[PDB]
RNA sequence: AUUUGGACAAACUUGGUCAUUUAGAGGAACUAAAAGAAGGUUUCCGUAGGUGAACCUGCGGAAGGAUCAUUAAA
């Protein structure tokens, strides 16, 4: 268990985001804006 | 031939062969007619499923899109301003 | 405010849907169009252009030649049947 | 004064194709299909679709200049079955009602000397 | 509803030509309990 | 409401369109391995609803 | 005439339990505490769903039959405990479900797996829940590294939670019986949730578990998979497939299990070939 | 599916306008066939008129049956192949390029209880046309047989086989491509492996089964001017 | 030289715009390379005026309100923009954009005209790019000028672009792709503003309200969906079409939408409550094209058959009877 | 390029002031409310897998699984 606590503790500097990288699933594959009323109303 | 229950919806035909539309009824002889009429019918399975959901209140129904709604087909809805004013 | 009801005036294709060449009367008034298998005969008067008849044989078979009297008194046309 | 085509018919289990070109066959002249002739995917491999296909190549045959049409019906053919079906055999009876003349009517399904293995698996397919 | 598991006598065609054109055999049954009937009493 | 050969492996069948695609679909079933019964009790089910039609 | 609207999401077309000591036995083995909201999956007629309004805060039943939602209605109208009880109607797993802290559940077995993660995945996720599920499945849950059933879904689930047998339910508890056997089993969503994301676990998991009784090394020597990587290592310098090969082999090489199999590894050996993988610079997903 | 029930694609959206009928631009050319052949008229095809029409005419190829080109039924089951070489005057000039048989014939020949024997030979004509022969044949039962089947041991097959290939490598070689095809009309060829095999083992239904040609020598217009047995305008005005 | 010319029929129309300095006039991007421009009927036309300057099918096409500019997309990799002349009371080629690999899709021209003629010119292509081309000043050599440089070019989806709708301040641009989702660009540096990305298949249209920040997409998903553009989310979504929707557009300024499917239905429907009030039925095909003028008081829908639909509002005068 | 001053002037923040819709909870009016059945599934062996698993799937094998009709020829 003490081990776990470590490696998982270092991980977190090594993080990032994942929504660019590719899912292992893919292995199988191989004026103003409303002016116009402006006008109309004067 | 035997009179019977009024072709139109805005009439009333009763038995006696004398026919009545709404239009021209006062307001106090709708009123009897409406009472006449509970009078009759007072003496006189999925459906069950679904009028015992409609009745208790704590039912919510979830759609295919996830969103949730009551039986009747409405979607299913404290503050201190609110209740101290 | 609401715009909901609508009122739609139709303009239909005349000449289409077959290879019948279309045919025109000698004064130049009276034109006759196929349009698959019914037929558009038309006055080209300026100013009061009409559709004067629509034939339609309703048998489905397309109109393969189509002739208009050089006087423009008759038409003459011939179906795939 | 008898100009001859070739009749090409391709029964599928859920198509047919009726194809008419030249004795060479490089030639096309008029390609239809029973999905051409139909509002339905399911009704598309029918003998009703395929009698309309039929009927349309004919009267397009005829204005082209072919009188007659040979004709070589086939089916899948390869790892599937090898018998032309029903929207096949209504076809060549709406071509011979059309009025054109058969000549020769041959089967030329592809039929393998040895074939690889079928689609369905080890416990067969086609419920 | 009981299926018939023997050849069919009728031809093909026959089962489409007799579609061109509550029961007798049920009324047949009927006139002949009727018979049975009449007689015992 | 079809007809049948079956000329040892290869089956003929005899009939509309409509009905000898009912007829492949019990041979099928046969073919795959379902039992008679089985398949007997199913024809029941389709012959009802014929002659409703 | 609510006819209209639910015929409209339900189109009123089971094995049900007769074995009280099984109903029973979960309930106490729940362990409900008195100030507790449940969340209850497969109420059936109702059996268990009384046991858990007794000693439960509130209950909140979810259904997917509105004949059986209908029944359970009917078996608590008029009671001390009918405000107690929310049954929500319809398929539950794409709705967003409320706070809970204990799942008693029978659940359909189709819906079993995406159950599992659901709860995990839950925003303050329940402390303990009993669901049965079949043998076989639940023996995948229960498998420990070097078994025989031990599998991609025996590592992710053993990651957030801890699953524990409790007892073996037969088909002839069931009528009519079902021809799979069944079983009820603890799972203890792990509070805090380990600092681990989800999609790179489920990402290195994925690729070693192709074949888990093969190499780890044979596992990235698939071309896809190289593939996959090599665009995750490019995207991951924009914030080379022949680096990458050197790179796999080095992560292999050093934590020394290219030669081992995903199916006799632990958690320990899984997260050191993660980190290694980072260091690196290849991130999963 | 053409009905309104059917979903939209993508490649629905922009589509060409038929503004053009492509048999108004065809033109139709008559094919001849070589002087071997009874019937020398097979038809015509249609081609896209010069802008040329020649290029797209040569190579192509139209099989035929025999009995069209001989005029008896006795050939309804093989089909001659004919590649367009050359073209003049709206005449296709062609000449041999395979025969193969029916498929009906095929599946009527092969019956139970009897020996399929089939040989194949790669082998050049005189002409250097480069040709593979497919010959099939089947075993019999004699006149007083009592058997019911009529296999032949695996020597008698091999020994068949050596037969004719030994006679269908002889005649190739010793005839040009032209003479090769009239010896295929007369089916002699045939008889002259029924005689051959005769004592080795009684055969039945002993035929070419099909003709394959791999290749070609260089194309010389002389040589096809013979086989089919030059032409000034008129002046336009 | 040809005195007057009778259309038989105008093939499959793609999209149209209402031209000409009285408005009279409709424009159509038919399957063919020819723009035509007919009058609009009273309320039998024969007549059309067919401009020849594309080489292929026209795409798409856009005008400017005052009528007096027409854009046109063509399938040989070129825009058009043909400017009204007074004199001869016929449009005329003002320039050519020919800088693009692959198809033009769709086109858009500015909604705010202050300098007298339209100064940039939008395009979009299967190449999956976004040029911003600048107009030139008028010139009185009244010679075609031929632009080959874009003010920038912006590479945006990864399937074939479909529509392109511009806001009423001319400060944003949104694009149409069959990848499923709608980018919003500002229009004057092309920088990606959001991505819409909720249908479940390709978008067949996009369009801008003209007054109120919504912007409202049809998909192949047979519905559609109105976007906020201060949030960049799904206000409503309007389903009831049996088949794909292929045109979408705000009539009523915010209070209404109009929707054209591939089943030959037009539907108007309600943006704050998202119900249906009306269905009209006058086509027996799919519908490429829907234009409306005077705020949906008056509306053209183009079958694939070639049928013109001319819808007028009634409303008014039903209430009064 | 860049600087001073003078008007035009988009766009932003703010407290007001006008007009329009609009959410829950109350209070209190008016009107309407003529109906009356049953119904998918061969049994296994060896091996390999499974995250919409009340069971699925790949490969090779077994019957310990219900044979009608035509058929020698001429
Ligand atoms: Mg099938
Ligand atoms: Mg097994
Ligand atoms: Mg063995």
């Amino acid at each position: 268990r003490e081990e776990r606590k470590t490696i998982i503790g270092k991980l977190q500097d090594y993080k990032i985001d994942t929504s660019l990288l590719t899912s292992s699933k893919r292995l199988g594959e191989g004026k103003k804006y409303n002016w116009r009323q402006r006008v109309e109303m004067e | 031939y035997n009179v019977g229950k009024a072709e139109k919806d805005g009439e009333i035909r009763l038995k006696n062969g004398v026919a009545m539309s709404k239009e021209e009824l006062t307001r106090e002889d709708k009123n009897r007619l409406r009472r006449a009429l509970k009078r009759k019918r007072s003496k006189a399975k999925r459906n069950d499923v679904v009028d015992t959901l409609s009745k208790a209140k704590n039912i919510t129904v979830i759609n295919q899109k996830g969103e949730k709604k009551d039986v009747s087909g409405k979607t299913k809805k404290p503050d201190s301003t609110n209740i101290k004013l | 405010d609401l715009k909901t009801s609508y009122k739609g005036i139709s303009l239909n294709p005349i000449y289409a849907g077959s290879s019948a060449v279309a045919t025109v009367s000698e004064n130049g008034k009276i034109l006759a169009t196929p349009v698959l298998d019914e037929i558009n005969i038309i006055d080209l008067t300026p100013g009061s252009r009409k559709i004067l008849h629509k034939i339609s044989n309703e048998d489905e078979q397309e109109i393969t030649a189509l002739k208009l009297t050089p006087d423009g008194q008759y038409l003459t046309y011939v179906s795939q049947a | 004064s008898q100009v001859f085509g070739v009749a090409r018919i391709y029964a599928s289990f859920n198509d047919t194709f009726v194809h008419v070109t030249d004795l060479s066959g490089k030639e096309t002249i008029a390609r239809v299909t029973g999905g051409m002739k139909v509002k339905a995917d399911r009704d598309e491999s029918s003998p009703y679709a395929a009698m309309l296909a039929a009927q349309d190549v004919a009267a397009k045959c005829k204005e082209v200049g072919i009188t007659a049409v040979h004709v070589k019906i086939r089916a899948t053919g390869g790892t599937r079955t090898k018998t032309p079906g029903p929207g096949g055999q209504a076809a060549l009876r709406a071509l011979a009602r059309s009025g054109l003349r058969i000549g020769r009517i041959e089967d030329v399904t592809p039929v393998p000397s040895d074939s690889t293995r079928k689609k369905g698996g080890r416990r067969g397919r086609r419920l | 509803f009981e299926l018939s598991d023997v050849k069919s006598s009728k031809s093909l065609a026959e089962i489409y030509e007799d579609d061109y054109t509550l029961s007798e055999e049920l009324q047949k049954a009927h006139s002949e309990i009727s018979e049975l009937y009449a007689n015992l009493v | 409401r079809t007809r049948i050969v079956l000329a040892d492996s290869k089956i003929h069948i005899l009939g509309g369109f409509t009905h000898i695609r009912m007829a492949r679909e019990s041979v099928v079933s046969l073919i795959l391995g379902s039992p008679p019964g089985k398949v007997y009790g199913n024809l029941r089910t389709v012959a009802s609803r014929l002659k409703e039609r | 005439s609510a006819e209209k609207h639910l015929s409209s999401v339900f189109k009123f077309n089971q094995h049900i339990l007769k074995n009280p000591l099984v109903a029973q036995g979960i309930v106490d083995k729940a362990q409900i505490r008195p100030s507790d909201v449940v969340l209850e999956v497969g109420p059936g007629t109702g059996n268990l769903t009384v046991r858990i309004l007794e000693q439960a805060k509130n209950v909140v039943a979810v259904e997917m039959d509105p004949r059986m939602a209908a029944e359970l209605t009917k078996r608590v109208r008029g009671t001390p405990v009918e405000k107690k009880l929310e049954i929500m109607l319809g398929d539950f797993m794409k709705t967003e479900l409320p706070y809970f802290d204990i799942c008693i559940s029978n659940t359909p077995y189709q819906i079993s797996s995406p159950l599992v993660f659901k709860l995990i995945n839950q925003p303050r996720p329940p402390r303990v829940s009993i669901l049965m599920f079949q043998r076989e499945f639940a023996l995948r849950l229960l498998a420990r590294p070097g078994d025989s059933l031990y599998c991609r879904l025996s590592a992710n689930v053993q990651m957030w939670a801890n699953v524990t047998h409790i007892m073996k339910v037969g088909k002839n508890n069931f009528r009519p019986p079902p021809q799979v056997e069944s079983s009820v089993v603890r799972l203890e969503i792990k509070n805090p949730r380990p600092q681990v994301d989800y999609n790179e676990w489920d990402g290195l998991l994925r690729i070693v578990f192709v074949r888990k009784n093969r190499t780890i090394s044979a596992g990235f020597k698939s071309t896809t998979v190289m593939d996959i990587l090599e665009k995750n290592y490019k995207t991951f310098l924009a914030m080379m497939h022949d680096v990458v090969k050197e790179k796999i082999d080095t992560v292999l090489k050093e934590t020394d299990l290219g030669d081992k199999r995903a199916g006799k590894c632990d958690q320990n050996d899984f997260l050191r070939l993660l980190y290694a993988f980072h260091q690196v610079g290849i991130h999963f997903s | 599916a053409v009905g309104k029930n059917k979903r939209l694609s993508k490649g629905k959206k922009g589509q060409k306008k038929r503004v053009v009928d492509p048999f108004t631009r065809k033109e139709w050319f008559d094919i001849k066939a070589p002087s071997t052949f009874e019937n020398r008229n097979v038809g015509k095809t249609l081609v896209n008129k010069s802008t040329s029409a020649s290029d797209a005419l040569k190579g192509r190829v139209v099989e035929v049956c025999l009995a069209d080109l001989q005029g008896s039924e006795d050939h309804s089951f093989r089909k001659i192949k004919l590649r367009v070489d050359e073209v003049q005057g709206k005449n296709l000039l062609t000449n041999f390029h395979g025969m193969d048989f029916t498929t009906d014939k095929l599946r009527s020949m092969v019956r139970k209880w009897q020996t399929l024997i089939e040989a194949n030979v790669t082998v050049k004509t005189s002409d250097d046309y480069v040709l593979r022969i497919f010959a099939i044949a089947f075993t019999r039962k004699q006149a007083n047989q009592v058997k019911r089947h009529s296999y032949a041991q695996s020597s008698h097959i091999r020994a068949i086989r050596k037969v004719i290939s030994e006679i269908l490598t002889k005649e190739v070689q010793g005839s040009t491509l032209a003479q090769l095809t009239s010896k295929l009309i007369p089916e002699v060829i045939n008889k002259e492996i029924e005689n051959a095999t005769k004592d080795i083992f009684p055969l039945q239904n002993i035929h070419v089964r099909k003709v394959k040609l791999l290749k070609q020598p260089k194309f010389d217009v002389g040589a096809l001017m013979a086989l089919h047995g030059e032409e000034k305008g008129k002046k336009v005005t | 030289q040809v005195t007057s010319s009778i259309a038989g029929n105008h093939g499959i129309i793609a999209d149209m715009r209402y031209v000409g300095p009285e408005l009279n006039k409709l424009a159509l991007a038919t399957n063919s390379p020819s723009l035509r421009i007919i009058p609009v009927p009273d309320l039998l036309p024969l007549d059309v005026e067919i401009y020849e300057g594309h080489e292929d099918l026209l795409n798409s096409l856009d005008a400017t309100e005052d009528g007096l500019w027409i854009a046109t997309a063509s399938k040989d990799n070129t825009a058009i923009v043909w400017r009204y002349n007074e004199n001869s009371c016929k449009f005329d080629i003002y320039a050519k954009y020919i800088g693009h690999s692959a198809a033009v899709t769709a086109v858009g021209l500015p909604n705010i005209v202050s300098k007298g003629y339209p100064e940039f010119l939008l395009t979009a292509s299967n190449d999956l790019t976004i040029k911003k081309w600048i107009i030139p000043k008028p010139t009185a050599s009244m010679d075609v000028q031929i632009i080959k440089v874009s003010e920038y070019t912006r590479h945006a989806h990864e399937k074939d672009i479909n529509a392109l709708s511009v806001s009423p301040n001319d400060s944003i641009f949104a694009t149409a792709s069959y990848d499923k989702t709608c980018k919003i660009w500002n229009l004057e540096n092309g920088e990606l503003e959001a991505t819409l990305a909720n249908h479940k298949r390709g978008l067949w249209d996009v369009s801008f309200c003209q007054y109120d920040k919504l912007l409202a997409t049809s998909s192949g998903d047979k519905t559609v969906k109105i976007w906020s553009l201060d949030t960049f989310s799904v206000m409503k979504t309007l389903e009831g079409h049996t088949n794909a929707v292929q045109r979408c557009s705000f009539i009523n300024k915010q209070k209404q939408l109009i929707s054209c499917g591939a089943d030959g239905l037009i539907k108007i429907w309600d943006c704050s409550s998202g119900e249906c009030l009306k269905t009209l039925d006058g086509h027996n095909n799919r519908l490429w094209a829907l234009s409306t003028m005077n705020d949906g008081d008056m509306i053209v829908s183009a079958d694939a058959d070639g049928v013109f639909q001319f819808w007028k509002d009634c409303t008014e005068q039903e209430i009064e009877e």
